[PDB]
RNA sequence: UAAAGUUGCUGCAGUUAAAAAGCUCGUAGUUGGAUCUCUCUCGGCCGAAGCGUUUACUUUGAAAAAA
RNA sequence: GAGCGAUU
């Protein structure tokens, strides 16, 4: 947002962030993740500045929209909490999802079945998706990450300071990124709320699946 | 103890240039250091710098442009005649198309080419390229 | 890291550094006006005093020196200068 | 670069890093050339114009590409001044 | 680092940037000089005089108020010791160590420290001879040291 | 009241001496101005039409002048048309000793009789109501210099409107470019 | 003689390949923090006279056997 | 993919 009023954060987005807990970080702080922090409260928890989070999310969306072919963007999740969100983002946007394990040599070994040449890479966690991050440095691949208070920033170009521990926060971040990308593309509009709700991106937690199965 | 101030200033500038920093703080200041930085800035290697004036020896904050490969000092300050300058140019400079040797002459502190134009020798202070 | 304005440190940055490592040196000490309840005279006392300060009028111990700062006697009030 | 006659004599002109001004070599595989889209100030949709940044692998290994990209975007007006 | 110790401490004083006397200080130069004279006649070294003035009378720096240093004021008035105070303290410490050491022959550490102290005394004496503060025949001798201070 | 070193007064000095006599007669500072005197005066044009008066006074009376400085400036600015009046001491400049220098070196030059010391003293006396808390020197890309002077915040409102005339006076006397700022706090 | 950057002034080495004294003091030696922008007189503008607190440095000039 | 390399 270049100080444009249309791109400013609204009250409903703030309420969603507060409910999902995206403003809550860890007890440890990385020395390169300190410009996105606001203040350390009692009990050692670091609080994230949501305005800078919105700015970084908009910058990441601008980077994503700039790619002509939507399939050249690869979205990768290793933890189970982000797999459904990544799949939904790929379905709604048109990117290529990699959920679960990332096979080493995917970007370098050109004789493998899963060899790919993405133009952009988006990851859910630098510390958990470190293998896809490392192979980006071999093939000139820019990277976008959803970082936390304690997260290394090597090979990370656009870092979005969110909470990547909770399932609600990860799902909300992916949903908002997809919404911003679609609105910038000129597919959905900024005048009305998006039809899909952010609960579709949350981790199922098969305990919840069993609880809902026996509801009726 | 500290016995050369220009050496420390140039070493600090070189180390900060290697790390990709945008600004360098060098203390203490000195008018020899100011002349050396002015010579470097006239050729476009550093950029503008500001002298912070405390009541004791001052400090300098120097902006960096990323154009500096190596800046160094020569110790001791050897006397250089106008006919021995080409040997120092061959020994210290990387090419004959760029690079400068800094001398203190009776006319002032200048580079080797300006000392050839003014037809004077002096003592070598350092070099940069 | 790789981008920091050395010319313009924040006010909280310069109060966290060592007094000599600041851009311009500045002491952490101050002078204060102290008054004992018994006697009305106002005495100027250095914060990091090294001697016992006695009230001239009434011979009252205003402060006792310690390792870092001088501690004022109970019931004595003080105000910083300037 | 060019001879005394002024004719340019080089195979190619390498591009320099936008963060550190260092030359990005032909075998620097950790370098990135990223584009950031420009939006219309009235509607907010994709204008079709973009701004290009290039970062060398040395800065990326330092973990300083995030701050460099942020500062470059702030300088170009993409990021809000009250970031 | 220290001249005779491996320690590399950094503790010292930092004078303020401003050299102007603060507004609240009501004392004049003459009153400060009279206080300095009275303290010197009481038998105090310039360092103690400065400490007392700082602690009690709110005189942060006499050189800022009167324009002159304590020792120069004393010399102009004539109330100055024959030998400098730091050399006096060094010689007094050497005398104390030597008096201790004669009753304790097996204290090798005392001998080592006495050697260090006498080396510092020789350094300071040579410096003061260079500046003609001492006559170019003044010598530190262990026997004479007790009478010297 | 005017005792020039060259013993040759002028019209502006005469008028300012008459104003000082009027202040002696009609104000409450009789003894002060009776004991004090000035050496010279000058007028310069700054700020695109503004005019500044410079009162060169002797050094052994500068401290006594500073006692009444504010009131005297107010009275002078009320007596004269809209101007800016500043009081500056009279410092001597001695040339740097040289190998070809003559018996003018029969005495060692005092450090106070120095170009840099005199310039610093002039800068300090020019802005007297506000203390100087910091100084910065910026060397421009073309080699030129700019002097930035930080003044006290507690006296900002008193001299905030006289900054431009200060920068004009210093340029006319010293020959350098100087700017003034008020930092927040330390 | 070069090769020998295997005598290193340019220009070498000293954790494990050869190698830093068991440790400290200390004279000589080496090295050493910021700061300071021609002249009266006497004679025909120049002539004499004092220059320079003096050096180091650098740029000139003079004297410097041929082969 | 990691090591100048034998090699892993
Ligand atoms: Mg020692
Ligand atoms: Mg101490
Ligand atoms: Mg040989
Ligand atoms: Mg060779
Ligand atoms: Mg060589
Ligand atoms: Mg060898
Ligand atoms: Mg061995
Ligand atoms: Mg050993
Ligand atoms: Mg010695
Ligand atoms: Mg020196
Ligand atoms: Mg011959
Ligand atoms: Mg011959
Ligand atoms: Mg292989
Ligand atoms: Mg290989």
């Amino acid at each position: 947002s270049g100080a444009l009023d249309v791109l400013q954060m609204k009250e409903e987005d703030v309420l969603k962030f507060l409910a999902a807990g995206t403003h809550l970080g860890g007890t440890n702080l990385d020395f390169q993740m300190e410009q996105y922090i606001y203040k350390r409260k009692s009990d050692g928890i670091y609080i994230i500045n949501l305005k800078r989070t919105w700015e970084k999310l908009l910058l990441a969306a601008r980077a994503i929209v700039a790619i002509e072919n939507p399939a050249d963007v690869s979205v990768i999740s290793s933890r189970n909490t982000g797999q459904r969100a990544v799949l939904k983002f790929a379905a709604a946007t048109g990117a290529t999802p990699i959920a679960g394990r990332f096979t080493p040599g995917t970007f370098t070994n050109q004789i493998q079945a899963a060899f790919r040449e993405p133009r952009l890479l988006v990851v859910t966690d630098p510390r958990a998706d470190h293998q896809p991050l490392t192979e980006a440095s071999y093939v000139n691949l820019p990277t976008i990450a959803l970082c936390n208070t304690d997260s290394p920033l090597r090979y990370v170009d656009i870092a979005i300071p969110c909470n990547n521990k909770g399932a609600h926060s990860v799902g909300l971040m992916w949903w908002m990124l997809a919404r911003e990308v679609l609105r910038m593309r000129g597919t959905i509009s900024r005048e009305h709320p998006w039809e899909v709700m952010p609960d579709l991106y949350f981790y199922r937690d098969p305990e919840e699946i069993e609880k809902e199965e026996q509801a009726a | 103890v500290r016995m050369n101030v220009l050496a420390d200033a140039l070493k600090s500038i070189n180390n900060a240039e290697k790390r990709g920093k945008r600004q360098v703080l060098i203390r203490p200041c000195s008018k020899v250091i100011v002349r050396f930085l002015t010579v470097m800035m006239k050729h476009g290697y550093i950029g503008e710098f500001e002298i912070i004036d405390d009541h004791r020896a001052g400090k300098i904050v120097v902006n960096l442009t990323g154009r500096l490969n190596k800046c160094g000092v020569i110790s001791p300050r050897f006397d250089v005649q106008l006919k021995d300058l080409e040997k120092w140019q061959n020994n210290l400079l990387p090419s004959r198309q760029f690079g400068f040797i800094v001398l203190t002459t009776s006319a002032g502190i200048m580079d080797h080419e300006e000392a050839r134009r003014k037809h004077t020798g002096g003592k070598i202070l350092g070099f940069f390229f | 890291p790789l981008a920091k304005d050395l010319l313009h440190p924040s006010p909280e940055e310069e109060k966290r550094k060592h007094k000599k490592k600041r851009l311009v040196q500045s002491p952490n000490s101050y002078f204060m006006d102290v008054k004992c309840p018994g006697c009305y005279k106002i005495t100027t006392v250095f914060s990091h005093a090294q001697t016992v300060v006695l009230c001239v009028g009434c011979s009252t111990v205003l402060c006792q020196p310690t390792g870092g700062k001088a501690r004022l006697t109970e019931g004595c009030s003080f105000r910083r200068k300037q | 670069m060019q001879n005394d006659a002024g004719e340019f004599v080089d195979l190619y002109v390498p591009r320099k890093c936008s963060a550190s001004n260092r030359i990005i070599g032909a075998k620097d595989h950790a370098s990135i050339q990223m584009n950031v889209a420009e939006v219309d100030k009235v509607t907010g949709r994709f204008n079709g114009q973009f701004k290009t940044y290039a970062i060398c692998g040395a800065i990326r290994r330092m973990g300083e590409s995030d701050d460099s990209i942020l500062r470059l975007a702030k300088a170009d007006g993409i990021v809000s001044k009250n970031f | 680092g220290r001249m005779h110790a491996p320690g590399k401490g950094l503790s010292q004083s930092a004078l303020p940037y401003r050299r102007s006397v603060p507004t609240w200080l009501k004392l004049t130069s003459d009153d400060v000089k009279e206080q300095i004279y009275k303290l010197a006649k009481k038998g105090l070294t310039p360092s103690q005089i400065g400490v007392i003035l700082r602690d009690s009378h709110g005189v942060a720096q006499v050189r800022f108020v009167t324009g002159n240093k304590i020792l120069r004021i004393l010399k102009s008035k004539g109330l100055a010791p024959d030998l400098p105070e730091d050399l006096y303290h060094l010689i007094k410490k050497a005398v104390a160590v030597r008096k201790h050491l004669e009753r304790n022959r097996k204290d090798k550490d005392a001998k080592f420290r006495l050697i260090l102290i006498e080396s510092r005394i020789h350094r300071l004496a040579r410096y003061y001879k260079t500046k003609r503060v001492l006559p170019p025949n003044w010598k530190y001798e262990s026997s004479t040291a007790s009478a010297l201070v | 009241i005017v005792k020039p070193n060259g013993e040759k007064p002028d019209e502006f000095e005469s008028g300012i001496s008459q104003a000082l006599l009027e202040l002696e007669m009609n104000s409450d500072l009789k003894a002060q101005l009776r004991e004090l005197n000035i050496t010279a005066a000058k007028e310069i044009e700054v700020g695109g039409g503004r005019k500044a008066i410079i009162i060169f006074v002797p050094v052994p009376q500068l401290k006594s002048f500073q006692k009444i400085q504010v009131r005297l400036v107010r009275e002078l600015e009320k007596k004269f048309s809209g101007k800016h009046v500043v009081f500056i001491a009279q410092r001597r400049i001695l040339p740097k000793p040289t190998r070809k220098s003559r018996t003018k070196n029969k005495q060692k030059r005092p450090r106070s009789r120095t170009l840099t010391a005199v310039h610093d003293a002039i800068l300090e006396d020019l802005v007297f109501p506000s203390e100087i808390v910091g100084k910065r020197i910026r060397v421009k890309l073309d080699g030129s210099r700019l002097i930035k002077v930080h003044l006290d915040k507690a006296q900002q409102n008193n001299v905030e409107h006289k900054v431009e005339t200060f920068s004009g006076v210093y340029k006319k006397l010293t020959g350098k470019d100087v700017n003034f700022e008020f930092p927040e706090f330390q």
